[PDB]
């Protein structure tokens, strides 16, 4: 029923930058959103819930924005091993979606 | 695997098959509710009745805070992670005052935040507002009595005397606290729970929960069916003696099917035995699930025309006989005697009607002739393999074909004992019990001797 | 630490049928909901259905009602899920995943399993 | 042919008879009632409130006009014909009730022809009028308070307010309306829909609907109280948002040869210890019949009993043989409380647990005394006039039976427990000692 | 004396222990409260609705003054005298209820006195004042809406709809007083009807009154709460429209010797299946006596149990055995349902059934098991000093009681049904039994 | 056809007592109430009492409280109507009828039966 | 209680004209009349009831109309059958009263 | 005539405990509830407690809450008051009283009992 | 809680005369004052109660007004058996609290 939109599958970045990546929806969701990080070997990981909120065990390199329709997912000073691909998700109304997905590169 | 044919003949008609479904899984939501209005526009000669008012209203908000400290004090984390509690310093408690216990400390968390608002919350003058602190986070206040001050106090506070204004004003208050105190008085002996239903809660804003439940964004299409089943719960997290408002967090959950499982109901008809009316004294509402059969109190549950929806597994257990009687043994089931006027006589299931035909009118249209009823058969099945229409009094209905045994009418059955169901005659019942076991064994004693 | 395991890869022929198991280990089985998710090429995720173990619950996607069935063993802590009259775009990978207790979101995943129909 | 002499001495004592009376023969009206109120005169700055109301009311009015299609669809002319087979399943009150929607049917055609004077309406009660012979009623759920407080302070008050206080007061209204009107409502078709709980859609207030009718009578309240004014759904508008009432007006006729009896219950002494007897406190005789009757659901007055329906129950044989003079027969259950009443009057003759109460005789100054072997005493004014039983003085009359009625005694029946957990521990023992009379009885059967 | 190390094994787990106390000795005052409004300031558009009203209201308050008449005219001075024959039929309770009418009808003289300054009042509550030493309050039913809504819109709307909306409101009143003071008032003699109840021929508004009579305590919720606080009616006029109310201000007072004792149900395994065991909650022990307590009609604090009433009750010899310490006569039903507690904790000691629960040891990292031959396990810190159970951590103290406590059996009772068809069937089922053994025991006699 | 049957003319010694009765026949008995007409010399009608056979209910005109008794019997489907202490003024036409369900208005008249007293 | 008044007792009228009978109340009854006739050999029928309903297979002939305490019954077109007495009846309080009949003469 | 009729004059030793009695005649005993007060050397009077014999409930001062017991016997009618541990300053005339049903003031007075510690 | 203070202690008084006695309380008690007399042998009286109320068998010499948190007890024309100490008790809040005592003499 609602759809999720991510306008970027490929971005490229350099050790140490920020990097900033944006999820749409159609409708209001009211700050339910989340966010997952898949491994090349294929492995999932949860970062951010609920649109601030840090997962234990997650170090502090990332943060999360936004409200309404738009929102947003920033990394600072980014190392090697955030090479991965990240998808957004929403917990508004039965069935759930995710996003397209994001593929960061060097 | 329930013998309808020979339930049938008893005067027991099946009727309507429904789903089973419980609810799980929710999500939370928190606001703030103020329980004294601001009357700065009309501070002139409001008089001395607010502070009387906050001298009622302490009285009533301490013992809840007192309650809930018990358990914000031995809460905390030991790292050595979970949720860790001190058993000693509590003494005597239940399971559910536990999981309502982590539950509090949890919401804690997201209280901090809001309680730093504390001087925008006392400076808002309307009945609904909104609070951002930054776009992340949002609060919702809700004012107990800001909507008749603004709307009535106010605009005439210069076309009559003032005087009568102040006794406005402390009528309105009083009323206000006479319905609070059903709710949050000393019946509330419990705070720390999470079945409180959000009808109740909203007691405390006047009993208008649909602008609260609308104001917070909720829309789904099971919105009634949770509502009338009590399904949407609320939870008192924290308290303020200085500036007089709460913070409630609310839930709301989602539905889900119980597989292999169904609810069965029958339809009682009266029947005649030898020269009265007898009624069978059968369970209406039997639950089978994974091949089991069971009870169901099925008054705390909400019924709908395809469906049964409770917020708790409601099972009860069977006797052996009932289970007997059910499987298709007529002989263990009990009945009852007729003496009123006004009692069911005839019921319709899938275009095939059961009538006790010698207690009512019986007759075919087609034809003119009237339907018969001897004195050995309990009941009537009629299908248009007799006749295609029958009158029943000032109704005329067309029937369908019967599904099942062509010789229905030709065969019979066995008949169970007779029974009282009054509240004295169980207790005369057992009397009478008791006084003819106690002979037999007065004679068996004897009979021992020799 | 909690952790889930799931089996190894699948071939089918076509019009035949699978089942997919998920065992769970570090907590307690029946406190918590399960789900299951389905990623095809293309890298497009797709949310199938929960069970809920305690009262013995299932919720269903529309698009997935009439090909999966979901089941529990509460013996040996184990999920279950049956496909049924696989074609060839039922080839992709299909993870379990563990509810959080309070919104809709997940905190732990299965490694997954391929199944491929030819 | 209740022997009221032996039932004295158990401890009832006869009270108040009374009659017997059921409601039958109706008088039919209708009325329409809407659901929405006119803005038409504030309409500058309603906001966005009426379209999510209307969206809000929709979802509730349309399962009830789904489930009247059902029997709409499958009943014409043919007296009334219903196809039994579309129908499947059903009772017989809800084919009553059809039959009685399929003869409404007729006047709704006739109402429906207003459609447009309906919508154009502007108070709280309107009558409206097409010929001389033919008027109906409206009545508008919240005009009244839209009339007289939100319109003439248009001017005064920034009118954000003004949208606020219309959210609020149709919020409100809707809260009311759930309970009555949700799901709840699972068979409309029905006609036992009290009037009471209809005019919640017009807030609450019967009184007014019943008034505006022209509806008068002597046993009005009588009527009102005892739940036998009813209503009936036959006609929901979903894009004019009002329904069509039909409303019941009956009469109240008595039950001949048949009558209530009332008793009165006296704790009595026993062996060293009070007890108090277990009998019915209402008994209605019918011709010469004997039986219960579950008063809980009928008015009472102070002279007769009104119902809206027959609630006879059977009785066992054991009560009855108590009843005409068996007084071995009649349970008994120990006080352990100290409160209960302990004397009573009866045509003025005093009947007293002397034993427990302090009993003297004013005129002679000289207290009265029970033995151990009596139950009760009865007191009139052949022994002495006036008594005193604490701060109240009495004066008697006298007694109308036997001369020796405080020099004969009874039998005493046996005695019983009514809890609720007492009567599954009376069961498992009883059941545990039957079993081990049959497990000995088994060695008997050998020999 | 009851053996709690006995209990716990079957599942029932000792809680809190409370104080019993009742009510006495109340405080009396008399107010007046008026019916009907004054409309003197808005008399320019009022129509005829005044006297439909008057008429109305005069039906419903004729019964009421003919009810009290009947004692009015047979209680003189002589103590107090009543004349028995001219009643005929009455209860203790009545006849208290008259003597507290008589009493009390002498401030109803002085009172009526100011009968033109009651019918002059024009505010919603009024103090008059005669003398220093006597002064009375007067409360008027709907003055306040009148004097804040309709008077100062007087001259902004048609009075058309000033007229409708004064009807609209009487309407209002009228139907919703029609509850109380309608024919369900059948004995307004009695003093047993509470202040919420009266309240509501001023709207529901009891604080206002409690508040203005200058009434003040520390319990004033807790006498609220338990229906503590009842009112008479004493005067009725039916020329003004005004009546006159006592009300009675109690106290409580501590029972000697007296406690109630609560115990939490857990359930428990004994061969495959759940059990729960079917005992009373609540147990009032006075003196040294054990006994039952319906306490659905009481008011249950943190610390104190408060009635109005003894409630106290029988119990069975068998039920007394089994709370002494006789394991095999409590019965037990089975569990279907998946919902159950399942453990507790008293005096930091747990007790759990670790069969349908999980239980480990978070020191040791080691699960607890539980044999089948046990029904439940107790848990402290000499073996266990932290545990947990699902999501909580739970730090334990130490058990006073035998060190043997997980090395000891019990004995089990029968199985029982708790259901009313289940009863019937039985009944039924144990009467056929005895049936068929007194035949065979017949034809053993006639061999 | 529905219809209703009534005795033929009386002759009644004045201080006497009569019943008259009242049969009917196709329809169903126990659903409808039957009402009694009385009509004299001077052409006016007058309303007596009716009586419900379902519930066994009566109800009565104050002019003819203790004058006539209403009794049925569903066996035979017949009404019976006794007139007591009958003076030369009693001498009249009676009627039996029966009334509609929802409004008190009757549709079906019986032929009459005169009675006189001398 | 509530007395049923008709003014005229005979009226004559010729074949194919129009008649019309009227009757009177003493309080308003909220359109509760119905109407009578009584054929010379003592037979009674239903013509008119609720003051404009016509009772089933009752020619068309006939009509009813009025209002608040004064009602009238119209008759068109007069066969010979229609000579006979004419009755009109109050059903809104007990105890039900009748009128004092109207009677039609060629 | 109503009378109470209270016991004589006695004398204690510090540290020692008394029992005082109080007897009714001429009403019905558990009808009325009972009060003690206390009078010193000074004439100031001092309410201690009252007692109800038909429910058996007490109700204490504050101040003499563990200096004083209430009992009553309904068999002989008797109320019995029982002082622990006195000192020098418990020498005093003692009270029995009867209350009046509705406001708080007392009719029936006893003669007084006189207690001296040395 | 609540005190009750007379101010005046001893009274002189002749046969004849009219005598009035004090009573203040610290809070308001409203009109719940009664009066007491004890004789000098030690005998106690109730001579007044509801502050204006005689008890059964007082003469009427005596009479007692008062409001608010004054009130007043007069006697006229006193006689030989009027030599006696009197109390003022409130009866409004627990515990009861009794006055110091007025003694009178000639
Ligand atoms: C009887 O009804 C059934 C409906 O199930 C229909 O199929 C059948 O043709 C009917 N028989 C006759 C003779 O009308
Ligand atoms: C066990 O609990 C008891 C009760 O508080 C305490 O005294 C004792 O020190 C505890 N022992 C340990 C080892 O924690």
């Amino acid at each position: 029923d609602i759809q999720m939109t991510q306008t970027t599958s490929s971005l490229s970045a350099s050790l140490g930058d920020r990097v900033t990546i944006s999820c749409r929806a159609s409708q209001d969701i009211s700050n339910y959103l989340h966010w997952y990080q898949q491994k090349p070997d294929g492995t999932v990981n949860l970062l951010i819930f609920y649109t601030s909120r840090l997962h234990s065990g997650v170090p502090s390199r990332f943060s999360g924005s936004g409200s309404g329709t738009d929102y947003s997912l920033t990394i600072s000073n980014l190392e090697q091993e955030d090479i991965a691909t990240y998808f957004c998700q929403q917990g508004n109304t039965l069935p759930r979606t995710f996003g397209g997905g994001t593929k960061l590169e060097i | 695997i329930l013998h309808y044919e020979k339930l049938s003949k008893i005067g027991l008609v099946k009727g309507v098959t429904r789903k089973y479904k419980i609810k799980s899984n929710p999500l939370t939501k928190d606001i703030v509710i103020k329980m004294i209005p601001n009357v700065s526009n009309m501070s002139q000669c409001t008089g001395s009745v607010m502070e009387n008012y906050k001298t009622r209203l302490n009285g009533i908000l301490t013992p809840i805070k007192g309650a809930l400290e018990i358990y914000k004090n031995n809460t905390h984390d030991c790292v050595g992670a979970g949720v860790c509690m001190a058993g000693v310093a509590i003494g005597i408690a239940t399971a559910a005052q536990i999981t309502a216990g982590v539950a509090l400390y949890e919401a804690m968390k997201n209280a901090d935040n809001i309680n730093k608002l504390k001087s925008s919350i006392e400076s808002t003058n309307e009945a609904v507002v909104k609070l951002q602190e930054t776009a992340e986070k949002t609060v919702y206040v809700f004012t107990a009595l800001q909507d008749y001050i603004n709307t009535n106090l106010v605009p005439t506070i210069d076309k009559i005397p003032c005087k009568q204004t102040e006794l406005s004003l402390d009528l309105a208050l009083s009323k206000y606290l006479s319905d609070l105190l059903f709710v949050f008085g000393p019946n509330l002996q419990d705070p720390v729970s999470n079945s409180m239903t959000i009808q109740a809660i909203s007691q405390a804003f006047g009993g208008n929960y649909e602008t609260l439940l609308r104001t917070l964004g909720y829309a789904t299409e099971d919105f009634d069916d949770l509502l009338e089943s009590d399904s949407i719960t609320g939870q008192i997290i924290y308290v303020d003696l200085s500036s007089y408002y709460i913070i409630v967090r609310v839930y709301f959950p989602i539905l889900t099917e119980i597989q292999q499982a169904y609810i069965q109901e029958l339809l009682p008809v009266s029947f005649n035995n030898d020269n009265s009316e007898w009624i069978s004294i059968v369970p209406n509402f039997i639950l089978v699930r994974n091949t089991l059969i069971s009870n169901i109190e099925i008054g705390f549950c909400l019924i709908t025309k395809r469906s049964v929806i409770c917020n708790q597994d409601y099972a009860t257990p069977m006797t052996n006989n009932m289970r007997e009687c059910l499987t298709g043994s007529t002989e263990k089931c009990p009945r009852e005697l007729v003496v009123s006027s006004h009692v069911p006589r005839f019921a319709l299931s899938n275009g095939v009607l059961f009538a006790n035909c010698i207690s009512v009118t019986c007759q075919c249209q087609t034809t003119g002739r009237a339907i018969s009823q001897s004195g050995e058969q309990t009941l009537l099945m009629i299908d248009n393999t007799t006749c295609p229409t029958a009158v029943l009094g000032n109704v005329i209905i067309s029937l369908g074909k019967y599904l099942g045994s062509v010789n229905y009418n030709s065969e019979g059955i066995a008949i169970g004992p007779p029974v009282f169901t009054d509240k004295v005659d169980i207790s005369s019942q057992i009397s009478s019990m008791n006084q003819s076991l106690q002979q037999s064994k007065d004679y068996i004693k004897e009979a021992q001797r020799l | 630490e909690v952790q889930l395991q799931q089996s190894g890869p699948e071939l089918v022929k076509p019009g035949a049928s699978v089942k997919i198991s998920c065992k769970a280990s570090g907590y307690s089985f029946t406190g918590y909901t399960m789900n299951w998710v389905k990623q095809s090429h293309g890298k497009n995720l797709e949310w199938i259905g929960l069970i809920n173990p305690f009262i013995g619950g299932t919720r269903y996607n529309q698009k997935f009602k009439g090909k999966a069935t979901l089941t529990v063993d509460k013996s040996s802590r184990t999920a279950y899920m049956e496909l049924l009259s696989l074609t060839s775009e039922d080839s992709a990978v299909y993870y379990c995943a563990r509810e959080a207790d309070y919104d809709w979101y997940f905190d732990v995943w299965g490694a997954g399993t391929t199944v491929t129909v030819s």
